[PDB]
């Protein structure tokens, strides 16, 4: 009961917690304490080769009850301690006795009336940790306390051949090499199924059109249901003309070949729901600093991982899959990339099996039979998202309350990140209390559908960033969570955000993996970096050209006229006279569709700007997605509406409006967005964020100028260089890089003199490593960089295929 | 957080290394003696400028040259990969939101605290973000830095302030023990590939893009810079890997963020224009303003020191308490019972 | 401290208490208590968190500079002339009292100089200092070269346009644009190890010897003699030179009998005037009188028996406002080349501008303010042979064009005048104009008037002038610059400003700055150099109105203007600035913001508010460049303020109860003798000039974060003045009083001086009334009499049975302070005077009470007050009620009692 000064205050690394301050009727503060000794040697804790972690997680926290203490104290207004409350060793603890109205009986100067004994769960309760504390906002001496096993601080002081990294180090023997433990061999055309590729379209349409040309023509795509019980009539999405390599075996991702120690969660989202005494706890409790009975509690919730995971949209089921399915599924496992959107591969934290699931097969829909027109079917799947051990605590702290209610936003991750392992808060749980705080409720739901109402108009920042979503949540955000808190009148969050994948958005041409090992490691988890990397050389001419259509020049001796390499020179000119032939004629049907005989091309910005998940200015909208980020890699603060945060229901119900395409017939005519259905309430959750912030309020170029004002924190120097012949270059803005030039040569050689510059020269600086014919011809380039496809000559201007 | 990667040829060892002059041309950036990769560098900068404000080659982040770098030659094939920056922070690396008035927040990440401060109120010519900087070398060439961050809290004279202990750093999983740990898992460690690159044109260089080769083979040319991959050979190359790095050998103590007023962070002669391209005048505005950053609300968190560890603090709505001392005898109120 | 420090003498430091009497004993020689010799006095003082920090110099103080070795600038150790200027830091030791005892003891060492320096130094000359009696035509000199006789030569105009890319002055419409003024004739220049004369050319013009040395001693001195003797009770008729010796005296000039000392001496006495204090420094600056090339950072920690080194202004860069305004002051100071030998000037070899006119220096939280004068600063011609501009200034207006797009950042950084002449003499169509109409082949060039041929060969070595303009040139356009008459014919008329004659400068330096400049002062071997990043400038003319009879719709120029100057100045052409002070703003802020402070300075014809945030201790600024630097506010004074005599200011202090600046006028300073050496007689009195703010101040509410409206001062002549007595010391009590202590004839009276609606008058009978002390420290208490205490009649004794009050316990009545107000009746002396009265129990059947009563302070007085820890004693009455009993806890037992008995 009386303070014993042996416990010292600290800090929990994953919320940053360790005090509340108390407010109104009775000022003061709570914190957390723990005891002061040395020598934790936790490693005394033998591990066996033959069990699994549960009875060693069990023998750690009996172990840790031996070797040290903690507890949660009273302090006054001036930081006096008043008691101890050292949960696990605290005399005669009870719940708080109550009237008929559900109010608790309470005398100032006496205390509460206790019933004399303590609340459910007290036999397993009473070896976890409180890690963080806050108070009701309308009922007087009511506060909320979060608690947790001891091993969700100890993590790191655990043994290091069971808290291993999800790669291993290696002993090195014959020298270091990054190259071993790359799968990289590129596909091929199969030797003995060359015919099965797409259709050249033998008449076309004249749709009052006039022109024409000698090159071939477009590729009919077509699909269509038929009356068989289990095969389409058509499906020519789903052709495979292309094979993986042999190189002593076919090259594919297959876990049990490459992981000979797969790493695993601690406990499954399974065990610890089960499993009461290793689940994440909440408790009301009831205090007032002068009493005779000066403390007590009310109720107890586990934050119980399957209402959050049973919460998860259906898609979330099904993670190796997403609604372009079979030709964007055979494009990425041609590439040797992650299949879907969220597989363990690049994301192991979130499954019960971890590495030992790191692949694209069975992805709960039918792929892989020897007929195009018998793959692409729902079935079983092999794999749902969970909630394990290491995801669930990075998924705990951060509470706030607001009216009969209070919530659990996640933390850092710090209670369970390691070098090469990132897990992070994906949702929010909330508790809620009813028939006047005589009983309570559980709940939680992830960031995917709450950030659903995003647009353009909620940020001062810049617009179009890789934060939007459609009808299927196959967009899924997950944070490093700095804290919610009540700025004045608003409720507010921070942290930091994981975005859409923006590394991968531009995507290779089949065979030249090779010359392109990074750009493939990136995708292969093996390299966990979510910078964007210049490599347009090797690019294929737009990301979404389906498998069938590739092999139409093998040789480049025709420069691929429907599909080749990005070079931003020698794109097809549409001039006017050109479109007849290759787009104005080739009309779609409800069972048929087209790839054109034309080059595409473009560098960085334009492959994001047509294919990523970009915000808009109306909600569910974004239709492309490519996958998700490996760790957080924005800013990120919002202004939340606190009222709908309370007024939601406990349980989110989705539908058959956010399941995928039973088969490829309702792929093929796929609705983009649908009306809630009558049972479905997924809708009402969008709107929780008001507005959002994500760096300075400055547009354009000027925000690369503030990159480069910034110091750099390892040595106090600005990235600009200007504050000291010869002298070094700025890196983020293009201001004094190179030298200057009118813009007026360029594309349409318009408008620049007066809608370009405030100014009656068009100048623009045309930054490090340029093209000019001389230092006096500055201004554009003609084409004269024309380009040959092997030895074979250049591009062939006033050639037929051209003209 | 300061871990944008580098691209890289030549590493600090013995006939490996590149030089700050005669090997570098600033002002020629047509031909490949301006070492413009055209290859596997970070989208938006440019690389030589980052290995500079870095100083892997020159005396700018160590008494004497690392001579570490990346140069474009028309003689021979050639092989590179990416390198950290030196540092081991990690965007997790984020700490507690704090409150400091009706409209204006902000939190630590990392070796930073930032503020929101217009967010609820935006206004024209303000850029709406204030930002303070940790100093101490001890902590920002730390191996596991973010561990020596004990809280963050708002005080009772109007700043949000931090706590810091240049004794609670720990060393990696394991000490190397017995074999060379070329691949040291570790915060900012990655497995980078080797790219293999063409013989660049001796004049009109990027008149095309430059063309990769088969680099399945490459890493036996390279292998100063698979060592390198590891942060802690990198800091031992820029002199920061031991008790070279020099300063206090404790001193834990407290961090506040910088001084603050109604003009700071108005930029509103960098904003707008009628001459010129907008970032440009705002370059024009801050070139004057280099060594005056405060008043856009840039800068260096001051710090004080304290005796003893520092393991966390307990607050109140008057005082905040360190290791739970710091309590008064409430002086004002001594007359009242 | 509830005292005032009033400097007595040149020496000693009374306390006085807010009754205008002096604590006993309190008087201190503050230099003998510095262990200072008898030719030390006391030039500045200052508080800091309660100790007294003192500035003394030493009448002996003889410094020498030697152009060769390289310990160049020396104090002179032969005979007794080793008198390094200190400050000192004295605590008061006594809680009864005031008993001053030193604590630290700081020597303010000469400069280091700098190789680079020193070559500079060799031929750097100075122009004799500005009086009193200097004339419009004394500072006025010799129109040197156009541009165009510069170049081409004598020849021709005709050829001004064939020739005039040859010389890099492609597109120069102003072939007749000045070069600058001679050095033949007028003011005397004169180098460190010279010595200025007392005489004074009523037209420099033509009476001068400018930087003629050798021909002043030989020729012109005798004549400048016979003419204008000093007085020797002589007479002579002053027909072409005024003789200012006593005037000189007067502004610190030192002098070995009739000859004043050199010029590195005056320069040194005059850098020691102005202190200021923070946690971590003391900063020493110079006075408005002489321009300072040096200032001290001395660090508080400095061990016992050290040097402190003074940091060049040459080696302090300022922001201007703009990099171009730099430009604009560094491009005038001289030629840089690669090309030339031995032509030295602070320009070639890149040093700042050199020499600030310092209004004064405060600290404000852990931050020193100051403000001043740009001093001229030019390059000069000292070739020897044919040279063109031989024995010339060069020199030229740099005044803003009429084209000019408007709004104030256009205005500064317009190119024209950069990096040379450009302005004289225009008639466009029929409408005279000074300043080029526009600033088409392509774009003008403007050049420096050294050339292209004798680039090589030619000596331009630098000057500084006594007083704000830079070109002295007896031109039309000179008097235009001087007097701020230069104005645009677009729609507003807005002026077209300067950026080298009549700029003032101020900023706010941080301790980091302060630290760079104590790292420039100690700099081994070469010249570090420092940036303070928050400061600015600004063209700040004398006022139009302070002349007459000037021509516009023979153009009047300085040797001409007519000066009707009311401020005590001769001259109607030179600015000058007086005792800057800070000020934390009483008004609160919104919470969450920090208190606010400002600052003010008297210039000639208005105050001008320095504004800063709080903040981040930065100039206020607003988002547009179009308004100007909202860190800056001029206020012009009316006829009241403009009559005061600037070079009487004693003394400025500032009241952060009323957020009020005195100025102290004391004319007791004026000189014994004229530039005509008649008597000056005027010299009986003083004048207080009270400053406060106006406008809307930062941080009221949301919408005062944001300001694009600087706020602004007033200065108000009060009232508190006199032409009859002699001023000891004004004690600013409160806004509704001041207490004045002057003699008549020998002994010391006390006025009243009450405010009525923002005047001052006497208040004769409040005036007898605190002066009615009869030797004690405070005003007598009489009985009947409404005094300084006002009056109090207490109740007779009968009130308590009357009201029935007797029935109460005296613990009851000892614990209601409005029954006890109700014991007396008070009659204030001044509207809302306030009185209460103390209680005390005397028995448990009486106590007695006293009065409590305000003074002029605002503070009340009652028998247990002290100042500096000694009772007053002042004599309030102490008068006694009796008769009360205990409360009625015994009525149930008694009537019980009773009963029982009768039972």
């Amino acid at each position: 009961q009386a303070v014993d000064e042996t416990l010292t205050p600290w800090t929990w690394n994953n919320n940053n917690f360790s005090s509340l301050k108390i407010t109104g009727e009775n000022p003061g503060s709570f914190g957390l304490v723990r005891s002061q000794n040395d020598n934790l040697n936790i490693s005394s804790v033998t591990k066996n080769s033959s069990d699994d972690n549960l009875k060693y997680l069990n023998a750690v926290e009996k172990y840790l009850d031996g070797q040290q203490n903690f507890a949660i104290r009273r302090y006054d207004n001036n930081g006096r301690a008043l008691y101890d409350i050292n949960l696990a060793k605290m005399e005669n603890p009870s719940t708080v006795q109550r009237g008929l109205n559900g109010e608790p009986i309470f005398d100032p100067f006496k205390g509460f009336g206790l019933t004399g004994n303590a609340p459910t769960d007290w036999n397993e309760i009473k070896g976890k940790v409180p890690v963080e504390v806050v108070q009701s906002p309308h009922s007087p001496n009511l506060y909320f306390v979060l608690l947790v096993p001891k091993v969700a601080l100890e993590y790191h002081n655990l043994n290091n051949q069971v808290v291993k990294e999800s790669l291993e180090v290696k002993a090195t023997q014959s020298s270091f090499n990054p190259t071993q433990r790359l799968q990289k061999d590129s596909p091929v055309k199969d030797s003995s199924k060359q015919g099965e590729k797409l259709s050249e379209t033998t008449a076309s349409s004249m749709s009052s059109g006039m022109a024409t040309s000698t090159r071939a023509k477009a590729l009919k795509v077509e699909v269509e249901r038929g009356s068989q019980s289990d095969s389409l009539l058509k499906n020519d999405f789903a052709k495979k003309p292309l094979k993986h390599k042999n190189s002593s075996g076919e090259v594919k991702l297959e876990a049990e070949k490459e992981f000979t120690e797969a790493w695993k969660p601690l406990l499954t989202t399974d065990q610890i729901a089960r499993e009461k005494g290793m689940g994440a706890t909440v408790v009301s409790f009831y205090d007032a600093p002068y009493s005779e009975n000066h403390t007590a509690f009310g109720l107890v919730d586990h934050i119980d991982p399957k209402k959050m995971v049973e919460n998860y949209p259906p898609s979330w089921k099904t993670p190796k899959w997403n609604h372009h399915g079979i030709w964007d599924y055979n494009a990425r496992n041609l590439l040797l990339q992650t299949t879907g959107f969220f597989n363990p591969r690049r994301h192991p934290e979130w499954f019960d099996e971890g590495q030992a699931k790191a692949d694209n097969t069975s992805p709960g829909f039918k792929v892989g039979d020897t007929d195009h027109k018998k793959d692409g079917f729902k079935k079983n799947s092999s794999s749902p998202i969970a909630l394990p051990f290491e995801a669930y605590f990075a998924n705990i702290g951060n509470m706030v309350a607001i009216g009969n209610s209070v919530f659990i936003f996640g933390g850092n991750g710090h209670a369970t990140k390691m070098f090469t392992t990132n897990p992070l808060s994906i949702g929010v749980f909330r508790i809620k209390y009813t028939d006047n705080f005589s009983k309570s409720s559980v709940t939680g739901w992830p960031y995917a559908v709450l950030f659903g109402g995003l647009i353009n108009p909620q940020t001062n920042g810049l617009k179009d960033l890789p934060l939007g979503t459609n009808r299927w949540f196959e967009y899924v955000p997950r944070m490093a969570v700095s804290g919610v808190k009540w700025v004045g009148n608003q409720l507010v969050l921070a942290g930091t955000l994981t975005m859409g994948d923006t590394a991968t958005v531009p995507r290779l041409k089949y065979d030249q993996l090779e010359k392109h090992l990074n750009l493939v490691a990136q995708g292969q988890g093996l390299l966990r970096e979510d910078l964007q990397i210049f490599t347009p050389y090797g690019w294929a001419n737009r990301p979404d050209i389906p498998v069938g259509a590739w092999l139409q020049d093998e040789m480049g001796s025709k420069f691929g006229p429907h599909y080749f390499l990005n070079n931003p020179d020698i794109q097809d000119n549409v001039n006017n006279d050109t479109v007849e032939a290759l787009i104005s004629s080739y009309k779609n049907t409800d069972k048929l569709k087209h790839v054109y005989p034309y080059r595409y091309s473009g560098l960085y910005a334009w492959q994001l700007f047509n294919w990523s998940n970009k915000l808009t200015n109306t909600p569910l909208s974004a239709n492309f997605v490519n996958e998700n980020s490996y760790a957080p890699n924005s800013l990120f603060a919002a202004i939340l509406n606190e009222d709908l945060l309370t007024g939601l229901s406990d349980k989110i119900f989705y539908g058959k409006e956010n399941e995928f395409a039973e088969n490829e017939a309702d792929r093929f005519n796929q609705l983009l967005s649908l009306n809630p259905n009558p049972n479905t309430n997924w809708a009402r959750y969008l709107n929780v964020v008001q507005r959002f912030t994500t760096g300075p309020n400055l547009d354009s170029s000027t925000f690369d100028q503030f990159l480069d004002f910034l110091p750099w924190i390892g040595n106090g120097k600005p990235f600009s260089n200007s504050p000291s012949s010869s002298t070094p270059l700025p890196t983020f803005s293009n201001i004094n890089v190179g030298v200057k030039s009118m813009i007026t040569q360029h594309l349409n050689k318009e408008n620049t003199r007066w809608v370009f510059i405030p100014n009656f020269s068009p100048d623009i600086w045309t930054g490090a490593g340029y093209r000019v014919q001389s230092a006096n011809q500055k201004n554009g380039i003609p084409f004269e960089q024309v380009k040959p496809s092997n030895n074979s000559t250049p591009f062939d201007p006033n050639s037929d295929d051209n003209k | 957080l300061g871990t944008i990667p580098v691209l890289i040829n030549k590493s600090g060892d013995s006939n490996d290394q590149f030089n700050k002059d005669s090997e570098q041309k600033w002002d020629k950036t047509e031909t490949n003696e301006g070492n413009l990769p055209g290859f596997g560098e970070v989208n938006g900068l440019y690389n030589a400028a980052l290995l500079h404000t870095y100083g892997f080659f020159g005396t700018n982040t160590n008494s004497t040259d690392p001579k570490i770098g990346f140069k474009a030659d028309s003689s021979s094939s050639s092989s590179s990969t990416l390198v950290g920056s030196g540092l081991n922070w990690t965007s997790q690396d984020v700490g507690n939101l704090v409150v400091i008035n009706d409209t204006s927040f902000g939190f630590q990440l990392g070796g930073w605290f930032i503020t929101f401060t217009d967010f609820i109120r935006p206004r024209t010519g303000y850029l709406g973000i204030t930002l303070s900087s940790l100093q101490d070398q001890t902590i920002i060439w730390a191996d596991q830095p973010w561990t020596s961050f004990k809280g963050s809290y708002l005080d009772s004279d109007g700043t949000p302030k931090s706590l810091w202990d240049p004794t609670a750093l720990k060393s990696l999983p394991n000490s190397s023990t017995t074999y060379d740990t070329n691949p040291t898992l570790s915060p900012s460690f990655q497995l980078y590939q080797p790219n293999k690159v063409k013989a660049y044109q001796t004049t009109n260089t990027y008149n095309k893009l430059i063309e990769p080769v088969d680099a399945t083979s490459a890493a036996t040319n390279m292998t100063s810079l698979l060592k390198l991959l590891t942060t802690k050979n990198i800091k031992a190359k820029l002199g920061k890997g031991t008790a070279s790095s020099q300063g206090n050998n404790n001193g834990g103590g407290v961090s506040q963020t910088i001084n603050t007023i109604t003009t700071t962070g108005n930029i509103s002669e960098g904003l707008k224009e009628e001459t010129s391209i907008q970032a440009e005048t705002l370059k024009k505005f801050f070139d004057s303003k280099q060594n005056n950053k405060s008043e856009i609300g840039i800068g260096d968190s001051t710090f004080t020191k304290m005796d003893g560890k520092l393991t966390g603090v307990v607050s109140t709505p008057l005082v905040n308490l360190i290791n739970g001392q710091g309590a008064t005898s409430d002086s004002d109120t001594e007359k009242i019972s | 401290a509830n005292t005032f420090l009033v400097k007595e003498d040149s020496k000693n430091v009374t306390a006085y208490t807010p009754f205008a009497t002096p604590i006993t004993d309190s008087k201190s020689d503050l230099v003998s208590l510095a262990q200072l010799d008898s030719s030390y006095q006391i030039a500045d003082q200052t508080i800091h968190n309660t100790n007294l920090f003192v500035l003394f110099k030493s009448r002996d103080v003889k410094v020498k500079y030697e152009s060769s070795g390289s310990n160049n600038i020396s104090f002179d150790s032969t005979s007794q002339g080793e008198k390094p200027s200190y400050v000192v830091e004295f605590t008061n030791s006594t809680n009864i009292g005031i008993k001053w005892t030193m604590v630290k003891k700081y020597q303010l060492d000469v400069p280091n100089v700098s190789s680079d320096m020193n070559q500079v130094l060799k031929n750097l000359i100075l122009e004799q200092p500005l009086t009193k009696y200097t004339l419009n035509s004394s500072l006025a000199k010799e129109k040197g070269k156009t541009q165009r006789e510069v170049h081409l030569g004598s020849g021709q105009a005709n050829q001004w346009t064939s020739q005039r890319n040859q010389h890099d002055l492609n597109n120069n419409p102003s072939p007749n644009a000045s070069t600058g003024f001679k050095l033949t004739t007028g003011n005397a220049y004169r180098k460190l190890s010279e010595s200025w004369p007392i005489y004074e050319p009523i037209d420099g013009t033509k009476q001068g010897k400018g930087k003629d040395s050798s021909g002043w001693s030989s020729t012109e001195e005798n004549e400048a003699k016979n003419d204008a003797p000093s007085v020797s009770g002589s007479s002579g008729t002053f027909n072409k030179y005024l003789n200012t010796k006593q005037a000189l005296e007067s502004i610190g000039i030192l002098f070995d009998d009739q000859t004043p000392r050199n010029v590195i001496t005056q320069l040194y006495y005059a850098s020691t005037s102005k202190l200021a204090v923070t946690n971590n420094h003391i900063v020493v600056m110079g006075n408005s009188f002489l321009p300072s090339m040096w200032y001290w950072v001395v660090e508080r920690s400095a061990q016992e028996n050290a040097s402190n080194k003074p940091t060049w202004f040459a080696n302090t860069n300022l922001d201007w406002g703009e990099d171009k305004q730099k430009q604009f002051v560094e491009n005038q100071l001289g030629y840089k080349e690669t090309t030339s030998t031995n032509s030295h000037n602070f320009h070639s070899k890149s040093f700042t501008q050199p020499a600030y006119l310092i209004s004064g220096i405060d600290s404000v939280n852990d931050q020193i303010i100051f403000s001043g004068f740009k001093a001229g600063s030019v390059g000069y011609d000292s070739s020897s042979s044919s040279s063109s501009t031989k024995d010339q200034a060069l020199a030229w207006s740099t005044t803003t064009s009429l084209d000019s797009k408007t709004g104030y950042k256009d205005l500064v950084t317009n190119d024209t005048g950069l990096n040379g002449p450009i302005n004289g003499s225009f008639s466009i169509q029929d409408t005279f104009s000074f300043v080029v109409p526009y600033s088409t082949t392509g774009p003008i060039k403007t050049a420096y008037p050294v050339k292209k041929d004798q680039k090589s060969t030619v000596k331009i070595n630098s000057l500084i002038n006594a007083t704000p303009l830079n070109s002295y040139g007896d031109e039309g356009i000179g008097v235009f610059d001087a007097l701020g008459l230069n104005y645009n014919f677009k729609s507003n008329q807005e002026r077209l400003p300067s950026r080298t004659d009549q700029i003032f400068v101020y900023g706010i330096v941080s301790p980091n700055e302060l630290r760079s400049a104590k790292s420039s002062a100690d700099s081994t071997g070469s010249d570090t150099k420092v940036n303070w990043s928050n400061t600015q400038s600004r063209y700040l003319p004398v006022p139009y109105n302070y002349s007459e009879g000037i021509i516009d719709a023979s153009v009047t120029t300085f040797s001409g203007l007519k000066s009707i100057a009311p401020d005590g100045f001769a001259n109607s052409i030179a600015n000058f600035s007086v005792g800057l002070k800070a000020g934390i703003d009483p008004n609160p802020v919104m919470s969450g913001k920090k208190a606010n402070y400002g600052a003010v300075v008297l210039t000639r014809g208005g105050v001008v508010r320095l504004n800063f945030n709080p903040g981040n201790d930065s100039l206020l600024s607003t988002t547009d460049n179009n308004i100007a630097p909202i860190s800056f506010s001029f206020t012009p004074f009316t006829a009241a303020e403009s009559a005061v005599d600037l070079t009487t200011f004693k003394e400025v202090t500032y009241n952060q109860e009323s957020g009020l600046w005195s100025y102290i006028f004391d004319s007791s300073l004026k000189p014994s003798h004229d530039g005509k050496q008649t008597p000056v007689t005027d010299n009986m009195g003083f004048s207080v000039i009270t400053v406060s703010r106006t406008g809307i101040e930062l941080n009221q509410d949301q919408a005062t974060t944001t300001l694009d409206v600087a706020p602004s001062a007033l200065a108000v002549q009060s009232g508190i003045q006199s032409t009859t007595q002699t001023l000891t010391g004004v004690l600013p009590l409160s806004e509704e009083f001041s207490a004045v202590i002057a003699k008549d004839s020998d002994q010391n009276k006390i006025d009243i001086y009450k405010n009525n609606n923002g005047l001052f008058e006497i208040d004769t009978q409040l005036s007898n009334s605190v002066a009615t002390n009869n030797g004690g420290l405070a005003p007598s208490y009489t009985e009947n009499r409404v005094d300084a205490w006002g009056k109090v009649e207490f109740a007779d004794n009968s009130v308590l049975q009357a009201r029935n009050l007797v029935d109460k316990t005296v613990d009851e009545i000892i614990n209601t302070p409005e029954i006890l107000n109700s014991f007396f009746r008070f009659t204030p002396a001044f509207e809302d005077q306030k009185a209460t009265l103390v209680a005390t129990k005397q028995s448990d059947t009486s106590l007695s009470v006293s009065p409590r009563i305000q003074f002029l302070d605002g503070n009340f007085y009652d028998l247990n007050s002290t100042i500096a820890g000694v009772p007053l004693n002042i004599g309030f009455p102490s008068r006694v009620f009796a008769g009360f009993a205990a409360l009625p806890a015994w009525v149930i037992p008694v009537s019980v009692g009773s009963s029982v008995g009768i039972l």
